[PDB]
């Protein structure tokens, strides 16, 4: 067993609009920092369901 | 035309001092530091 970072993040506004008009979120966070965009997925290698 | 019980009194509060008692808390603390190694300067 090793570490466990956990960070709390605001969704993007397009997603806010999705959330509260469909009762569902996308299984991916994406934020750009410096140059490139970074991205996380729910279970590994998942799609954007 | 011309023209009062006596006694002893003890007063009591409602009491507000909340009840204290000690509690044992068992827990473990795992800490993970991480480092790099080049020449003699550990990052
Ligand atoms: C997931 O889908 C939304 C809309 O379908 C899109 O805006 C978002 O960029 C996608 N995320 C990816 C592909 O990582």
């Amino acid at each position: 067993l090793l570490g466990s970072n956990t960070e709390y993040v605001a969704p993007p506004m397009w997603e806010i609009h999705h959330i509260n008009s469909h009762s569902q979120c996308y299984s991916s966070y994406s934020r750009v920092i410096a140059g490139t965009v970074f991205v996380a997925y729910h279970r590994d290698s998942y799609e954007n369901k | 035309t011309s023209m009062l019980d006596e006694g002893i009194m003890v007063v009591y509060k409602r009491n507000i001092v909340a009840h204290t008692f000690k509690v044992r808390v068992y827990q473990k603390v795992l800490t993970f530091r991480r480092s790099y190694a080049y020449h003699r300067t550990t990052y």
